[PDB]
């Protein structure tokens, strides 16, 4: 189908490299016409600059022509944006762009991350006798001490993925841990409260071998 | 020569209020044709308009933008709630391909000044698995920005984290602020959430305990 | 200002050596016909060159260049000639210069004409072509006009 | 002004490839560009290739994509053609011309290059007379010729009386025949009247194989 | 793009009208030119550029397009005019060329005389034998000539020409040449031209006998 799949996570340290796979899908491969776009934390979308494969030509973006290199292979369906001193303000949802579709897939999760690849402290708060005496329930999972942003929060309750009725926040530490942490809050009303009488909250991180799921219930 | 700039940068208005954006252009909005898009906070952006006057095929045409000249425009009617995003200009048919510089669409909900609903947030099984507890306050419902929380009047500081204000769909803000501690420390020592609203000129402590 | 030069000094840019009075003086900026030179008091006097005539470098020259006067019937001007430049011509609007040459390439060639059912990458019309790949839907592609996208 | 000369014909054995010489004045060399179209006598011009002297580019026409050679050499301002293994059916008119500005239109034209290609030798025409039909010289008009057959290459010229009969003469060109040389007829009408007294003599005359012949026409007996 | 010459002969009388139909296969928009060639000279462009006369180029000719079956028009006629007319695109690296084009005139029909021509003793003695066909001052070009020999029919064995039309009767002319071996010649007694024109009810032979 047509995406932009590529490579995982990667926690390259700043001046590291390492290939990003683009993997056309779906669509005919072409390879005439690829860019590449990304886009710096909430920065404003930068062109990275485009290429043809098939005709062995590079047209980059004049500013990021210092950067420039990427190849591919017509027999594959894959294209790779070479990439040579990797900074963290690079860090961005790479997509692997083009003209004649002007349609971005996932991104490439880049990863370049000066601290450790750590795992995330997980705790649950259940919400105060008081807050369910108002009339409205607010249960809260935090994570503490992570790195880097990227992470999956989601609710599980009758052990169900819970979606629209959620809000998260981060937090940034630079001054000694240089880590990060999350503030997830998921609200509810009371009648569906006591009616569903379990809840977990489950976090997914490139830091821990498998997502954590940590539960609590009245008791 | 390749410029895309944006017109005006911040957008707030309440549902129902019309829009009005702006790229400013060199040689691409008229004859020679660019594009509109949107991209979701930390998500893939997406095509709205593509020939200056065409919408994205198959979504509702409430995106009433048809500028020309050097600078072209968006207008919505009833501005939705999807509809509060960023929004770019593209400058195709040119030789380098380039993208514009974001509008960000901030919903405007007309609030009221209202003080904070600080709730204690207790450890009760937080504390047994990972041997440190972490402690906090729940501020909730509270208008407007800012509002400052101290522990235990600034007794310590060594592991307390302050989270952003975030804005809730009733218009007001709610903010958590926790702190860990040990369950040696926990069981003994009393630990109050101390918040100050200035806004609203009130200020609440409340008492915390496992 | 008349700054006299002295053995073994290099008179500074934008002043060259007049040998009339043999004493450096300022250059006029590119736009500008030397009518007065250099004396032992008066410096270049500048003055604006007149029209279709000009000079794209600092110059002391009493005569201006001369650019085109037109490129034909066709063949529209995508840079005007001005006191800073030439009349640079294309190949007439919605059309492709494939060969090239000082200004004005030897052989143009038609926009393109692909049917619905391919998509003009850019049309680089000083000195490239449209192309014409593929995306045969693309968004709504139905017209076999190629001066656009895959726009419908 | 895109002057335009080319060189004559010219006749080798077939096998071996000749290289042409469209040389040209009266305008900047690299300013302009020579095509390649010949112009095979009773077959419209058809175009062999165009070549950029400027910027060196070629585009050779993809019925002589590669058999074609368009080469050219910069200082002479003349493109050097090369139609490798002149054959009988290359044997032909070949022309080139260009253009003065930017969209292409051949405002200018070359005198034409001719080419032929056989393997006979210069020889000499025979001269035959051709006398008028006996049952003929009473019907107020009748006509009388000689006959040029098998010469090698072209022109010959024809005169009669010694240039003292003009009137009524035609003089056809020539046809080239199967056994590889050129044949052609003159004639001329004369009052029947007086063909037994006026004596008819034609002169023909071969310059490239020096062969001068008188030839007398007289009825047959 | 392969530009061809709808008309490569046509008929007209002096100061009369005609239009040449030179076509092509793709669209040039303003890229049509104009090409006449006198016969043995080299050719001269008429109209480039859509209308754009060429310089010093005799106004009567006049037309342009923009699409695909081009046409243009002559007002004046005049002998001289007589030639060949052709055109070539400025489209895309594939230029063409028309066909040609041959104006005739159509003034009053004439008649050919027709001669035949035996061998000669002294081409009896080299070995080869050639016997010619003659049509003289014959108007318009189109003739044909059937060579026969003891009645039977010879193709592939004889040549004709025909020569320019003459500046002061403006007649025609044609030759045709049959060449035969000795022992063929010998071998045979009977040798006739028959010559076929409009300016004749039927058709005209010319025979001699070989004794």
């Amino acid at each position: 189908e047509v995406q932009l799949q590529q490579s995982g996570a990667e926690l390259v340290k700043p001046g590291a490299s390492v290939k990003l796979s683009c993997t056309p899908s779906g669509f005919n491969i072409k390879d005439t016409y690829m860019h590449w776009v990304k886009q710096r934390p909430e920065q404003g979308l930068e062109w990275i600059g485009r290429i043809d494969p098939a005709n062995g030509y590079t047209e980059y973006d004049p500013k990021f022509q210092d950067k420039a290199t990427i190849t591919a292979d017509t027999s594959s369906n894959t294209a790779y944006l070479q990439l040579s001193s990797l900074t963290s303000e690079d860090t961005a949802v790479y997509y692997c762009a083009d003209t004649q579709l002007y349609y971005w897939g996932q991104g490439t999760t880049l990863t370049v991350s000066s601290a450790s690849v750590a795992a995330p402290s997980v705790f649950i708060f259940p919400p105060s006798d008081e807050q369910l005496k108002s009339g409205t329930a607010s249960v809260v999972c935090l994570l503490n001490n992570f790195y880097p942003r990227e992470a999956k929060v989601q609710w599980k309750v009758d052990n169900a993925l819970q979606s629209g009725n959620s809000q998260e926040s981060v937090t940034e530490q630079d001054s000694k841990d240089s880590t990060y942490s999350l503030s997830s809050t998921l609200t509810l009303s009371k009648a569906d409260y006591e009616k569903h009488k379990v809840y977990a909250c489950e976090v997914t991180h490139q830091g821990l071998s498998s997502p954590v799921t940590k539960s609590f219930n009245r008791g | 020569q390749i410029v895309l700039t944006q017109s005006p940068a911040i957008m707030s208005a309440s549902l129902g209020e019309r829009v009005t954006m702006t790229c400013t252009a060199s040689s691409s909005v008229s004859s020679t044709y660019l594009h509109w898009y949107q991209q979701k906070p930390g998500s893939s952006p997406k095509l709205w308009i593509y020939s200056t006057s065409n919408l994205a095929s198959g979504v509702p045409a409430r995106f009433s933008g048809s500028g020309s000249g050097t600078s072209y425009s968006l207008t919505i009617s009833n501005m939705e709630a999807e509809d509060a995003a960023t929004y770019y200009c593209h400058q195709y048919h040119r030789s380098p391909l380039t993208f514009g510089a974001g509008t960000k669409l901030e919903l405007k909900s007309s609030a009221s000044t209202k003080g904070p609903s600080v709730f204690p947030l207790a450890p009760s099984s937080k504390s047994t698995s990972g041997g440190t507890a972490a402690l906090g306050c729940l501020v909730k419902d509270y208008f407007p920005e800012p509002v400052t929380v101290s522990w235990n009047s600034g007794a310590l500081t060594s592991g307390v984290h302050t989270f952003p204000a975030v804005l809730q769909s009733s218009g007001l803000y709610s903010l958590s602020s926790v702190v860990t501690v040990p369950s040696s420390s926990l069981g003994t020592q009393t630990y109050i959430c101390n918040v100050n609203h200035k806004p609203s000129n009130t200020k609440v402590d409340k008492k915390v305990e496992p | 200002t008349p700054y006299a030069p002295e053995p073994g000094s290099t008179c500074r840019l934008r002043e060259y050596y007049d040998q009339t009075a043999q004493m450096c003086c300022s250059k006029c900026s590119p736009g500008q016909h030397a009518k007065v030179f250099c004396t032992k008091t008066s410096d270049t006097v500048c003055d604006s060159c007149e029209d279709s005539t000009y000079t794209q470098l600092w110059n002391w020259v009493p005569e201006c260049l001369s650019c085109g006067s037109r490129c034909s019937s066709d063949q529209v001007e995508t840079q005007a000639c001005t006191r800073e430049q030439n009349r640079i011509c294309t190949c007439r609007p919605g059309w492709y210069c494939a060969l090239s040459k000082q200004e004005g390439c030897r052989l143009c060639a038609p926009l393109r004409k692909c049917r619905p059912g391919f998509g003009v990458a850019r049309p680089g019309t000083e000195t490239s072509d449209v192309v014409c790949k593929p995306c045969a839907p693309g968004t709504f592609s139905n017209t076999t006009s190629s001066t656009d996208i895959c726009r419908p | 002004k895109v002057q335009l000369q080319q060189s004559g014909a010219e006749l080798v054995k077939p096998g071996a490839s000749v290289k042409l010489s469209c040389k040209a004045s009266g305008y900047t060399f690299t300013e302009s560009i020579i095509h390649w179209v010949k112009q095979r006598s009773g077959q419209g011009l058809e175009w062999i290739g165009w070549f950029y002297p400027g910027s060196d580019n070629i585009n050779y026409n993809e019925k002589f994509k590669d058999k074609a050679t368009l080469t050219a050499d910069k200082s002479s301002s003349t493109v050097y053609m090369e139609l490798t293994r002149l054959t009988s059916e290359d044997s032909a008119v070949y022309f080139c011309a260009s253009h003065e500005g930017p969209y292409v239109y051949f405002d200018y034209w070359g005198q034409g290059t001719t080419l032929t290609v056989s393997s006979a030798s210069t020889k000499g025409p025979s001269v035959f007379p051709l006398a008028p039909s006996s049952k003929s010289t009473s019907g107020g008009t009748a006509a009388l010729g000689c006959l040029v057959k098998d010469y090698f290459p072209e022109p010959v010229t024809v005169s009669w009386n010694s240039g003292a009969l003009t009137s009524g003469v035609h003089t056809f060109p020539a046809v080239l025949q199967s056994s590889g040389l050129y044949s052609l007829s003159s004639v001329v009408t004369v009052p029947s009247s007086s063909l037994g007294t006026q004596t008819y003599i034609c002169n023909v005359n071969h310059k490239p194989s020096n062969t001068k012949v008188d030839k007398k026409v007289e009825p047959k007996s | 793009i392969v530009m061809t010459q709808s008309h490569k002969f046509m008929s007209t009388s002096v100061g009369d009208r005609v239009s040449i139909t030179c076509k092509a296969s793709q669209d040039v928009s303003t890229a049509v030119a104009w090409y006449q060639q006198k016969p043995g000279q080299s050719p001269k462009l008429l109209i480039y550029w859509t209308s754009t006369r060429h310089t010093g180029v005799p106004d009567r000719f006049t037309g342009s397009g923009s699409g695909t079956d081009y046409t243009l028009t002559i007002s004046s006629v005049q002998a001289e005019d007589l030639a060949l007319y052709y055109c070539q695109h400025h489209y895309s690296t594939p230029y063409t060329f028309g066909g040609g084009t041959k104006l005739e005139i159509q003034r009053t029909v004439a008649a050919p005389s027709v001669f035949i021509f035996p061998p000669s003793d002294e081409q009896l003695k080299s070995g080869t034998a050639s016997v010619v066909c003659l049509l003289n001052n014959f108007y318009p070009r189109e003739a044909k000539v059937q060579w026969k020999v003891d009645n039977a029919l010879q193709s592939g064995n004889s040549q004709e020409s025909v020569t320019e039309q003459d500046s002061k009767d403006s007649t025609y002319s044609l030759s045709s040449t049959l060449t035969l071996s000795k022992a063929d010649y010998e071998k045979h007694k009977v040798y006739a031209c028959e010559v076929t024109h409009q300016g004749l009810s039927s058709p005209v032979t010319k025979s001699f006998n070989r004794g």
